[PDB]
């Protein structure tokens, strides 16, 4: 199965999946090509955050779906 | 460019947009809250010109959505637009605004709009709209065209550009560099990447090379590629080229875009939205159909819907019901938002007003400049969750009554507006944000009541000139005074019923006396703007210690994020972690430079060691010592000293007046940047080889090469002004500015030599030398200590980092940078812009009000966005999660456990205690960072035995304490489970 | 003697010493030499609870598992109250120039620890003149890819879930102090089993001989540090005979490439710092009262 990863600042990253994997599985995938850790990293898909201990069925993500990366910034 | 007043906008615009940014007139009409706030950020940018434009009056009710109109106004009765023309230019002396009043109608000759070169227009009909737009996209060149409109809690925003638009930088970010390892001789050649390092490519990107051995022919070339694998991708054919030895760096190159805009006309039959909340992805072309029947109603009947009117409401929804199906794509008809439409079509929300505002001046200025990747074409912002979780309310909460809040009554109703005016608010911080958040409690009426209410505001800093382009509530004349209160002190005149305390305290460990957790329970709300995660860190634990809600947000540039933690439903700010700098690698930095990053901190680094860390450690030694004979004597007797030898060299090779200040430069000159090549190349020569083969220089090592001295070059004589004024500064000795001449130096160093290029008892010698010499004086044995002020244009501090950093990168054969990029990059300074803050600021009021309000968890929500995409993602905040140890007990964040003592407490009694009473026995108790009973380390077995009181060692104000503690594991080897903290009560 | 050695220091490895006493400001003052003061004083938030937990559960292990033989041994102190200061104590490997030495280091744990490495810092360096090691540079860096974090390879970080402080100190002495700590530098193995090459390592090796003689039980005999007077005292008592036995080996060995003259004129300076050092440190071990 094929999803897509969609960070800010437009950058696109191509991931394979199956159902099944565990979310901390799919973000460790991340770091083979971004080498952001997984502790670093919020993802969120249809306005949910991904939490961690699920699998992709629970929150129903199926081919050609598109998750965002997000991040905290430090200025003010 | 002035600088001191455009350092942090520069960083995010450029030379070449703020030179295009000069030279513009834009053409604002409609001076209600929404233009209003589109011009403030305009003028705070600093276009070169700016026209407003109004043709009402001063009305009693617009004093609740305009920051700068008074009671005096309403009664003279003036224009809207000249009433505000003085307060407005005040923002910037370097705009010419200036005021308009010629009618707007069907048969207005608009040939009077091609001098301007870009049209916002707020507040009109759309057969006005329309025609404007008509007439504008059909000019050679086209003029941009841009709408904008608040109604209630709705909003909607229009851009077009004409038919082709042309944009020179898709994202703004920086491109990348990557190093090459190897190329093949094939159709379609290979190139692999560096091991690690993934180049983070994508196909269609567009490369060029540098500096390649043996495939000279791809120097220089541009190529583009085709992704394979994470550490390779290709290239065009090369078998018709020489074979790769070694090296070669690769760089992106930025491409030009094109864009296709449609008229306004055609694009109200089929909208190109952009989507905010992918939980309703059906949302904004609903949203489109109710605004664009109320705009038909609104024409039909030349009013607005009365509020609870239901045949209104009926009307309205047969209009939106027959205006869908007309639509392309048909979409079905929303009948609540339709009915809240209708409900409050009459009102106005501030920050809402605030937000769009921000998101449009972002648009203007990229249909001025050509910066950024522009809007596509339709976007649509709401705040129904304010009042989806009021239920069925009555129509009489809404009704006006005849003050300066019946707008905002109009739009929340009257509950939610007194359950408003009674907050106790506590706000960290008065920086960018700050002055936003002030205005909009100001706008909103908070802690106006007289009964109770307040707003506590701390801040340590004092205003400085380059904060005037950011923040509006300061003034030239306000230079040198705390930030805290001016900023009551505008705000004060704003909203003259607002009750606010301002501080100078900073929120640290040490000043918690003051804000005890009497303070804290006080308060309501507590707000940041702070610009350090250590400080954000410190608040939420002292907030999580209390159940108190925490509202947080932070800019960068032109990327922004919110957050929203309510207690007993929400993670924390501590439950995710921020990414941190990456560190240098220590021989990167020392040794082995690749970039002008790493010569920028080592220039850093050798101001610090060079001007701050050896004086103290010069005045401590000899203020440790009294005089120089003892330190001789207790030398001759074989007593050992710490760090003697360092500073004997500095007593010894201390100068005397100018001129061995000016030698001791050149000294330094030739030290660092001519002996330090000879000595590496020595080690290393250019031609050694490691086990494998592969030459030791090869990349990312840079070979070096020694620099000759020579005072024609401005670098030279840069460097040795700027080392000989800092020398001069910290030995305390006078100089003239006449002596900084190149005559001077040249007469100076006339008769100076080089040496040429290769303890106990010496130092003893020279001591000894000294002491005879008369030059152990008092006076001898001070020097002063130098602290890092890049705000200084005089101190000369920038100016020796920048000549440093070029010399060392010239050294390397690097590419040499300016003073700005060597300024930011030294100083650390975060970009920043007022469309980001203003954005950000108008999303945390609206946030504010459905915590005030106690709406369930569903109702709030988290945004982070980037203007340059644009891209705006609204998330559900994140849920507490359950956390267990044993015997199925469980604990979240927010609980916390007490114990009950009295005066012969012991430790033995307080494990009894928590054992008795949640069934499980600790093992380890640590008090913050001190520990009390750990029972590995030796001597804590007798600790059984002990007062509490004594073992706690507590002072008399606080009655009681915090203590962490742990539990064994159920199997041997791991680790101990944790707990919720313990709360210890000394007495009953 | 060495079951008595071993017998004897076991005892010492671990225990807890006095270094940081509060007034009643909560000021701190520092009753021993400490590099990091300046982050103790500055870092005094309390928000971390996941350090103590972790230095608790490794306390179990330093307690036991510190190697301990006659070749080489560590010792560790901490303080009585605070639980992110900490001082080491590491004798030198047998059949290598830094033998039967005494090198001290300093060692702070951040506030976010684990999730990031403790910080390391050498101070055995005779007041910055000497560079011990390749790795070891003279200002009392201590570099080594488990302490830092860049780049480099996933399993060449510190990891939060696996990497231990025992770890990083079996490292250290393990992979720091080795025979030939000549060829430690990268692009000079090549060169080995060149004569050249042997050339080179020798000269390193009398220049460390030298120092180590120098900075390493002398100075440490004459002005211990507080922490470990008694480890010290009792270690160089124990090895007396074995130190002079070293020492004069040293001095022959040194004196045969004296002859030479690339490296002549640098192996005679050696030898005379060398017979200079042993002149005194004679006295000082023949002082040495009793434990
Ligand atoms: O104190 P630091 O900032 O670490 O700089 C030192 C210092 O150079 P300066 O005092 O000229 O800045 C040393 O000189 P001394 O004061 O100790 O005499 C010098 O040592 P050498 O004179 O023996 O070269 C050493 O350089 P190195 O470590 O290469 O010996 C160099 O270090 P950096 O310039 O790399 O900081
Ligand atoms: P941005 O940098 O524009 O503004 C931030 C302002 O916040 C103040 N500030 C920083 N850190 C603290 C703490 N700990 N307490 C109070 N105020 C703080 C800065 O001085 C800026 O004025």
């Amino acid at each position: 199965m094929q999803i897509f990863v969609k960070t800010l600042t437009g950058k696109t990253i191509t991931l394979e999946v199956e159902p099944s994997d565990t979310i901390e599985n799919v973000k460790a995938k991340i770091q083979d090509k971004e080498g952001i850790p997984p502790d670093q990293q919020r993802l969120i898909f249809a306005g949910k955050q991904l939490e961690d201990g699920r699998t992709l069925s629970d929150y129903n993500i199926q081919k050609e779906s598109t998750l965002h990366l997000v991040l905290r910034l430090r200025g003010a | 460019i002035d600088d001191a007043l455009y350092s942090r906008q520069r960083y995010v615009l450029g030379d070449t947009a703020m030179q295009k940014m000069a030279k513009s007139h834009v053409f604002l009409s409609g001076m209600g809250g929404l233009g209003l706030e589109i011009a403030k950020n305009l003028v705070l940018a600093g276009i070169k010109a700016v026209t407003i434009h109004d043709t009402e009056k001063c009305q009693a009710w617009d004093l609740g959505t305009n920051f700068f109109l008074s009671e005096d106004d309403v009664v003279n009765k003036r224009n809207r637009a000249e009433a505000v023309l003085k307060h407005i230019a005040e923002l910037n002396p370097y705009v010419h605004v200036t005021s308009s009043s010629v009618p707007f109608n069907e048969t207005t000759d608009l040939s009077f709009l091609d001098k301007y070169q870009c049209v916002v227009l707020t507040e009109m009909k759309l057969p006005l709209q329309k025609k404007i737009n008509d007439f504008c996209r059909s000019q050679c060149p086209p003029i941009k065209f841009i709408s904008a409109d608040v109604h209630g809690i709705w909003s909607r925003l229009f851009c077009d550009f004409g038919d082709e638009f042309e944009v020179l930088d898709t994202t703004g970010e920086e491109p990348k560099e990557i190093f090459i390892s190897n190329i093949t001789q094939a159709n379609p050649g290979i190139v692999t990447c560096l091991e690690n390092h993934p180049h983070k490519l994508e196909t269609g990107q567009f490369l060029t090379f540098r500096e390649i051995n043996g495939m000279t022919g791809l120097n220089g070339s541009i190529q583009q590629i085709t992704v394979i694998s994470p550490f390779s991708f290709s290239i065009g054919d090369t078998t018709e080229l020489e074979p790769y030895l070694h090296g070669g760096i690769a760089v992106q190159v930025k491409t030009p875009k094109t864009v296709f805009f449609e008229s306004l006309e055609r694009q109200l039959k089929h909208p190109k939205c952009l989507i905010v909340d992918f939980s309703n992805p059906e949302a904004p072309l609903e949203i489109h159909t109710a605004m664009l029947a109320l705009d038909q109603f609104q024409e039909k009947y030349s009013r607005k819907p009365n509020v609870g009117c239901q045949q209104d409401s009926e009307e309205l929804l047969k209009l939106a019901t027959s205006i869908s199906e007309t639509l392309e794509e048909k979409p079905d008809v929303n009948a609540d938002i339709v009915h809240w439409l209708s409900w409050t079509a009459q009102g106005f929300l501030s920050p809402l007003a605030a937000a769009v505002g921000g998101v449009a001046s972002q648009e203007v200025l990229k249909a001025v400049t050509g910066k950024f990747s522009p809007l596509c074409q339709w976007l649509y912002l709401e705040a129904a969750d304010i009042v989806e979780s009021l239920g069925k309310p009555e129509c009489e909460e809404f009704l006006p009554r005849g003050d300066r809040y019946d707008a905002l009554r109009a739009c929340i109703g009257d509950t939610l507006c007194q359950k408003l005016q009674n907050l106790n608010i506590f706000l960290v911080g008065c920086g960018a944000i700050g002055c936003e958040m002030l205005k909009n409690f100001a706008l909103l009426g908070v802690g106006t009541s007289k009964e109770k209410g307040m707003i506590t505001v701390t801040d340590p800093d004092l205003i400085e000139k380059s904060n005037l382009n950011r923040q509006f509530l300061f003034r030239p004349h306000h230079i040198q005074k705390p930030k805290s209160y001016t900023a009551a002190d505008a705000t004060l005149k704003i909203n003259s019923q607002i009750k606010i305390d301002a501080h100078l305290n900073k929120v640290c460990p040490t000043t918690e006396t003051i804000y005890n957790d009497e303070f804290y329970t006080k308060q309501d709300v507590i707000i940041t703007a702070l610009d350090n995660v250590e400080a954000r860190r410190y608040v939420d634990s002292r907030c999580l210690a209390n159940l108190r809600p925490l509202l947080d947000s932070g800019t960068m540039g032109t990327k922004g994020h919110t957050e929203v933690i309510v207690p007993h439903l929400t993670e924390s700010y501590n439950s995710h972690r921020d990414p941190p700098e990456e560190e240098i690698p220590f021989s990167t930095l020392k040794s082995f430079p690749a970039a002008i990053e790493h010569t920028i901190q080592w220039a850093r680094d050798k101001f610090e060691s060079s001007f701050s860390h050896k004086p103290s450690l010069f005045n401590k030694f000899w203020q440790t010592y009294s005089s120089a004979e003892e330190v001789l004597q207790k030398i001759q007797s074989g007593h050992s000293l710490e760090g003697c030898f360092q500073v004997i060299k500095l007593l010894s090779r201390r100068p005397r007046n100018w001129s061995q200040c000016v030698e001791l430069a050149r000294l330094k000159f030739e030290k660092y940047f001519n002996h330090k090549a000879l000595q590496l190349l020595h080690c290393f020569p250019l031609d050694i080889r490691l086990k494998d083969g592969s030459l030791f220089w090869q990349s990312p090592k840079r070979p070096p090469s020694p620099i000759k001295f020579d005072l024609n070059e401005p670098l030279h004589l840069s460097f040795l002004q700027n080392a000989a004024k800092l020398y001069a500064t910290v030995y305390c000795i006078p100089f003239a500015e006449e002596d900084l001449s190149a005559d001077a130096l040249l007469n100076i160093l006339s008769e100076v030599k080089i040496q040429e290029f290769k303890d106990e008892r010496n130092a003893i010698f020279q001591l000894e030398k000294a002491i005879l010499s008369n030059e152990a004086t008092k006076s001898d044995l001070q020097m002063a200590v130098l602290s890092f002020e890049k705000d200084d244009d005089h101190n000369g501090h920038i100016d020796f980092i920048t000549a440093a950093s070029n010399l060392r990168a010239k050294m390397y054969s690097i590419e040499p940078a300016d003073r700005f990029k060597t300024k930011r990059i030294a100083g650390k300074i975060i970009p920043a812009i007022a469309t980001t803050t203003a954005t950000v600021s108008g999303l945390v009021a609206l946030e504010m009000i459905k915590v005030t309000g106690g709406y369930p968890f569903e109702a709030y929500k988290n945004c982070f966005l980037n203007l340059a995409i644009p891209i705006v993602v609204f998330t559900e905040t994140t849920e507490v999660r359950k956390t267990k140890i044993r015997n199925g007990i469980s604990f979240t964040i927010w609980d916390r456990w007490t114990v009950h003592g009295k005066e012969d407490f012991t430790l033995l009694d307080f494990i009894n205690a928590v054992k008795e009473k949640y069934g499980i026995e600790p093992t380890m108790v640590v008090q913050g960072v001190k520990m009390l009973y750990v029972p590995v380390m030796p001597g804590h077995a007798k600790r059984l035995k002990l007062t509490m009181h004594k073992l706690v060692k507590p002072t008399t104000e606080k009655k009681y304490v915090d203590l962490t503690v742990s539990f064994a594991p159920d199997i041997d080897g791991d680790e101990d489970l944790p707990g919720p903290p313990v709360r210890y009560y000394f007495s009953h | 003697l060495e079951e008595k050695y071993v017998a004897v220091m076991k005892k010492l490895q671990f225990d807890t010493f006095e270094m940081v006493s509060e007034d009643e400001d909560g000021k701190l003052g520092f009753k021993v030499n400490y590099h990091y003061m300046s982050q103790v004083k500055n870092a005094n938030d309390a928000n971390s609870a996941a350090r103590a937990r972790r230095l608790a559960q490794e306390a179990v292990t330093l307690s036991t598992s510190l190697p301990l033989s006659s070749s080489s041994s560590v010792f560790v102190r901490c303080d009585e109250e605070r639980l992110d200061i900490m001082k080491v104590l590491i004798t030198g490997p047998a059949d290598t120039p830094y033998a039967n030495g005494c090198f001290e280091f300093d060692v702070y744990f951040p506030q976010d620890y684990p999730s990031s490495p403790p910080l390391v810092n050498l101070e055995t360096t005779g007041g910055h003149s000497v560079r011990f090691n390749p790795n070891l540079y003279n200002d009392g860096k201590v570099c080594l890819s488990i302490l830092n974090t860049w780049h480099g390879r996933p399993e060449e970080k510190w990891n939060p879930q696996t990497s231990s402080f025992l770890q990083v100190l079996v490292s250290v002495q393990s992979l720091i102090l080795v025979a030939e700590p000549y060829f430690n530098e990268p692009g000079y193995e090549r060169s080995r089993g060149t004569p050249s090459g042997t050339q080179s390592s020798r000269e390193y090796d009398g220049n460390i001989r030298q120092a180590t003689v120098k900075w390493a039980m002398l100075e440490q005999i004459r002005n211990p540090s507080p922490c470990f007077k008694e480890v010290i005292h009792k270690h160089f008592y124990l090895k007396r005979v074995e130190i002079m036995a070293q020492c004069e080996e040293w001095i022959a060995d040194i004196q045969q490439y004296s002859s030479d003259k690339r490296v002549g004129r640098t192996m005679s300076h050696h030898a005379a710092a060398l017979k200079r050092h042993t002149a005194q440190l004679r006295e000082e071990l023949l002082k040495l009262p009793c434990p």
